RNA sequence: GUGGGACUGGUGAUUAGGACUAAGUCGUAACAAGGUAGCCGUACCGGAAGGUGCGGCUGGAUCA
RNA sequence: GUCCGAACCCACUUCAGUUGAAAAUGGAGGGGAUGAGUUGUGGAUAGGGGUGAAAGGCCAAUCAAACACCGUGAUAGCUGG
RNA sequence: CAAGGGUUCCAGGGUCAAGUUUGUCUGCCCUGGGUGAGUCGGGUCCUAAGGCGAGGCCGACAGGCGUAGUCGAUGGGUAACCAGUUGAUAUUCUGGUACCGGCUUGUCACCGCAAGCUGCGGAGGGACGCAGUGAGGUAGCUCAUCCCCGGUGAUGGUUGUCCGGGGCUAAGUGUGUGGACUGUCUGGUAGGUAAAUCCGCUGGGCGUGAAGGUUGAGGCAUGAUGGGGAGCCCAUGGUUGUGGGUGAGUGAGUGAUCCUGUACUGUCGAGAAAAGCUUCGUGAGCGAGGUGGCGGGUCCGCCCGUACCCUAAACCGACACUGGUGGAUAGGUAGAGUAUACCGAGGCGAUCGAGUGAAUCGUGGUGAAGGAACUCGGCAAAAUGCCCCCGUAACUUUGGGAUAAGGGGGACCUGAGCUGUCGUGCACCCGUGCGGUGUGGUGGCGGUGAGGGGCGCAGAGUCCAGGGGGAAACGACUGUUUACCAAAAACACAGGUCCGUGCGAAGUCGUAAGACGAUGUAUACGGACUGACUCCUGCCCGGUGCUGGAA
RNA sequence: GUAGCGAAAUUCCUUGUCGGGUAAGUUCCGACCUGCACGAAUGGAGUAACGAUUUCCCUACUGUCUCCACCAUGAACUCGGUGAAAUUGCAUUACGAGUAAAGAUGCUCGUUACGCGCAGCAGGACGGAAAGACCCCGGGACCUUUACUAUAGUUUGGUAUU
């Protein structure tokens, strides 16, 4: 869930957290652990390729098993769940029955000591990982695979949610959290269940020194900026961009998928609109 | 104050050092440059 | 004596509505099915009465 | 990203300096001072490029396009000789 | 100390130059000399960021990127301390006492498809945040009628506790007090690149309700019959050191930024890697029936740095420049304090002077009466200032506003009782031979003190140390910015909305490969504008743009 | 052009008008609307808290002032030592009224003035320092756009790969 902080301070006012409490373990498994540096949104030919990265606590990476099909019909009992810095959902720690650990998106209900499974005779209970032939229609997965074998891909995020609704011949059409409408292979595995920790959405920052370690660098909008460093830019006094919006290197606003790729996979576009 | 030059020699040896220089083509025809012109220090 | 409060009267540019008076101007909202039945709470809109939505009432009625 | 306040970081006011002690400081006060803090070492990004909590700021003491060399004895209806 | 400098260090000779003056002097000149490590700091070991990169992929050429690898500290790993000595060096030399790795040797014990060694990896471990409180200690400090070594005072007193000084010793080893850690015995086993008897995951039996075992803050013992430590000696030699003469080592108070301690508690923002190390096997070779273990002895232990300056006259600033420069140590009294005042350890008197009541400029000081009449403006200054106690408004997002405002007390003498701690001692549990425990002690030291009293103009008596209240505009806020005329109302900001993006994402760097985005997956990411919060955010799609459509 | 707001960081006229504050208020705070030329995410109107921001007021407080005086110091000043600097056509370099490239130490007519130093003050030498930035003319640079001509990129179809 989510705690309000009190109004001791302001950056404290209208801030908030969550109450963490379904985290079960304070600290990670250290057999599943790798350093993560950070990059500061620098290319490998150094350069600043995104912007607004930087600084920030430091994070250690948590190897999570986006494939599942590896260890099908070895059971595993969730050990714990715990805190993952790298992304807005938990981590669920399995304790698989040979021995072996792995990490796991936590689905949302499952909790320390329920029993987890993959492949396609297994049942249908949150947390368990099965091929879209066998997941039943109109179920509700995460942890999707867009090419069979090629792991987890769409519907990850804390709170995210893929509806299976057809099974026609050889592709399963899923609804994905944007909405669109997208064919699948029957071949590709889904997780029972939807993330957790769906509420943190609702989190308030409240503070620019929360964003400032959670690494995210201060944003200048184009605006107030100088005819050189922006389309934007210019004008005695305050302005509007002077002209149609367009991002810092003068590109139109507009759709920017590629026309001619994997469409023909897509059945309805994500129809965001208004 | 604090001026520009603020000694390194670490720094000093991995930016004008002589294996710095042969790194490059540039900084061959470089040491190439101050051995016609005769430079008794070819490089840092 | 000094200081900070409490309560309270007069007054106040400006401003608000109430009452009464031309036998003023603008519409006709209600009373008959008042010409869109009226009214209650609420919401928004409109020079003004009022208009409309939602739920309710008969202190309305048609037709039985 | 609480309060008062040293170190530390800053640079608001004032006076002095302004052929200075100093090519930006000193005296007196002043802001921050557990944080978006500050600092050491090493490293990365390079010139129509970098970086910029954005002032066209900064990129080796003069940046609306660094410095060095080269084209080069550039050109100048202009000034001087 | 590090960085940086590079002989400036020491001794002797010198006074052209240099030194903002002089100079017999010097960080200057000349000559000679000076830096000693198995343990310190680096290398021989390990990796981070990052660099390079066999093949390789990419690119007309030049080149870009990157695999296997290989480098790269600012981190990990790693065995020594005290004393003494020189004109110049010292965890380096010398003395004393240790430790680590080799080689070799003596002795004891043990192995044998089946020793071992070396490679190779598995696992364990190394291995990690921030904030805070408390407890047990020690360093340090203070005091002393206690112990030592002195003193008996130029001027009234000063032979009793009156005055001055001192009251010390390391690493290592042993011990095991606090504290901490820890069930035990077998079985199975989809995993750990090849394997595993070492790990992981699981099944049983038994199991105190802790008891042992393991560990190790300090203490004690040892190291240490040693080392260090004052004034008395025929004498020394007269700014000197020699041989004897070293005397003491107790107790209490106070108390850390250190130790237990990566402890404990809280907490979201969720806090390197690799090797050494322990163990496990064997995807490799070596290797003989020889090795590997436990106490004892001999020899071997490499390279670089080591002088000197270093909050500076030696480094960065052209200077022997009121500037800048990272880290460690950092005592006493007053004090909350690492502020400030005066002092200690120790170091300095500053690198032109001597005078002289000129105006004037700078820097401080005081001021009658008045008190902002000054002035663009209360600019500058003054006042206020500390602790304890009382008390405190509009408004408010209920947190604030607030140190609001506005008051009282404070130091000195004496001081009843109350307390912290220790104490010879009483009895007692004693597992005693425990390095213990609970009662319990006239007292010492420290803290606190109601009351009473003294003196002065003045008791936060010096230094130090908010003025306050009312109202409006702007920005919500803490922050950021024009290094060197603008710190702001500008930027950022949390929050908001719109647009893009289904992942080889969009976007961005690049010719490309690639890379960032992201080891992220629409509760995400990128772009745009707005800028906490409250109440709101109207009408217009003709123009332009965007999106869709295609007669 | 709605809510809201309005002589406002926007109001030219303008010190608008009225009201408050002062003995006196072009500023200030509250109103009016006659909005030269407010207005709803380039957000509208508010807002506790915050501010080395801007503005007005009260109090305290003072050398800010009436109106300055005095004290001590680092320079100044004298002596000894050491010893620069910018500047410089020249020199035995007065004033007055004139005159002149229209602002004279230097020319005219007059007036005054012994030679040389020391400490001072700043009216002039159109004083020194910087080949005026303002202006214009020539050149350049960067910036903008529905200026021109091109181009990376993005996109269309043909064709090769097929
Ligand atoms: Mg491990
Ligand atoms: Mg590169
Ligand atoms: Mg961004
Ligand atoms: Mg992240
Ligand atoms: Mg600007
Ligand atoms: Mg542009
Ligand atoms: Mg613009
Ligand atoms: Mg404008
Ligand atoms: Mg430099
Ligand atoms: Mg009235
Ligand atoms: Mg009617
Ligand atoms: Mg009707
Ligand atoms: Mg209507
Ligand atoms: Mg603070
Ligand atoms: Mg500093
Ligand atoms: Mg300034
Ligand atoms: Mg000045
Ligand atoms: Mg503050
Ligand atoms: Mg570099
Ligand atoms: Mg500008
Ligand atoms: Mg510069
Ligand atoms: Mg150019
Ligand atoms: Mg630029
Ligand atoms: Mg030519
Ligand atoms: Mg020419
Ligand atoms: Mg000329
Ligand atoms: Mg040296
Ligand atoms: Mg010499
Ligand atoms: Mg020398
Ligand atoms: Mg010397
Ligand atoms: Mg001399
Ligand atoms: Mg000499
Ligand atoms: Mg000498
Ligand atoms: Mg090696
Ligand atoms: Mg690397
Ligand atoms: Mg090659
Ligand atoms: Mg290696
Ligand atoms: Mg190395
Ligand atoms: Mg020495
Ligand atoms: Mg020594
Ligand atoms: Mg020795
Ligand atoms: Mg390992
Ligand atoms: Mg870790
Ligand atoms: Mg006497
Ligand atoms: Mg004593
Ligand atoms: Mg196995
Ligand atoms: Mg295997
Ligand atoms: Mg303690
Ligand atoms: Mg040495
Ligand atoms: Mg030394
Ligand atoms: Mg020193
Ligand atoms: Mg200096
Ligand atoms: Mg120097
Ligand atoms: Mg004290
Ligand atoms: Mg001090
Ligand atoms: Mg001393
Ligand atoms: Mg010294
Ligand atoms: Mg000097
Ligand atoms: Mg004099
Ligand atoms: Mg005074
Ligand atoms: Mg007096
Ligand atoms: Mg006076
Ligand atoms: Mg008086
Ligand atoms: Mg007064
Ligand atoms: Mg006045
Ligand atoms: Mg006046
Ligand atoms: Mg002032
Ligand atoms: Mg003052
Ligand atoms: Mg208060
Ligand atoms: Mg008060
Ligand atoms: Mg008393
Ligand atoms: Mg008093
Ligand atoms: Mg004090
Ligand atoms: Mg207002
Ligand atoms: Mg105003
Ligand atoms: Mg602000
Ligand atoms: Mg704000
Ligand atoms: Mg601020
Ligand atoms: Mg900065
Ligand atoms: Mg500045
Ligand atoms: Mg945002
Ligand atoms: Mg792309
Ligand atoms: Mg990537
Ligand atoms: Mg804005
Ligand atoms: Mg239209
Ligand atoms: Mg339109
Ligand atoms: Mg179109
Ligand atoms: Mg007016
Ligand atoms: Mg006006
Ligand atoms: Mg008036
Ligand atoms: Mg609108
Ligand atoms: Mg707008
Ligand atoms: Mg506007
Ligand atoms: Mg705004
Ligand atoms: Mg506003
Ligand atoms: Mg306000
Ligand atoms: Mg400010
Ligand atoms: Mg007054
Ligand atoms: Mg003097
Ligand atoms: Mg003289
Ligand atoms: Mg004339
Ligand atoms: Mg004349
Ligand atoms: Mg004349
Ligand atoms: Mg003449
Ligand atoms: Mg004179
Ligand atoms: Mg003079
Ligand atoms: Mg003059
Ligand atoms: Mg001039
Ligand atoms: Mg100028
Ligand atoms: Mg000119
Ligand atoms: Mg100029
Ligand atoms: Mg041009
Ligand atoms: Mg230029
Ligand atoms: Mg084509
Ligand atoms: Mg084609």
């Amino acid at each position: 869930g989510i705690r309000k902080y009190k109004p001791t301070t302001p950056g404290r006012r209208g801030s908030s957290v969550s109450d963490f409490v379904e985290l079960t373990r304070s600290t990670p498994e250290k057999s599943l652990l790798v350093a993560k540096p950070k990059t500061g949104g620098r290319n490998n030919t150094g350069r600043i390729t995104t912007r607004h990265i930087g600084g920030g606590h430091k994070q250690a990476y948590r190897i999570i098993d986006f494939k599942r099909y590896d260890k099908d019909g070895v059971p595993a009992k969730v050990a714990h769940i715990e805190y993952d810095p790298n992304r807005t959902a938990r981590i669920a720690l399995l304790h698989y029955a040979d021995g072996e650990k792995r990490y796991i998106i936590a689905p949302d209900g499952v909790g320390q000591g329920t029993v987890v499974v993959s492949g396609p005779e297994a049942d249908i209970k949150p947390g368990n990982n099965l091929p879209l032939r066998n997941i039943p229609v109109g179920t509700t997965v995460h942890a999707v695979e867009l090419r069979p074998g090629g792991g987890a891909k769409m519907g990850r995020s804390a709170g995210a949610s893929v509806q299976l609704v057809a099974r026609e011949g050889k592709y399963a059409t899923v609804r994905l959290p944007s909405g669109e409408m997208r064919m699948v292979d029957i071949r590709c595995r889904a997780t029972i269940g939807e993330v957790g920790n769906a509420e943190q959405i609702n989190i308030n920052w409240g503070k620019a020194g929360r964003n400032r370690w959670k690494g995210i660098r201060p944003t200048v909008r184009g605006v107030v900026m100088n005819p050189i460093d922006h389309p934007h830019g210019g004008g005695e006094g305050r302005t509007s961009g002077g002209r149609h919006p367009v991002s810092p290197w003068g590109k139109p606003e507009g759709r920017t998928r590629n026309k001619k790729k994997a469409s023909s996979r897509l059945i309805v576009r994500r129809r965001k609109s208004g | 104050m604090k001026r520009t030059f603020q000694p390194s020699n670490r720094r000093r040896a991995r930016n004008h050092g002589f294996r710095s220089r042969m790194s490059t083509r540039a900084g061959r025809s470089i040491l190439a440059a101050r051995r016609r012109k005769g430079r008794v220090n070819l490089s840092a």
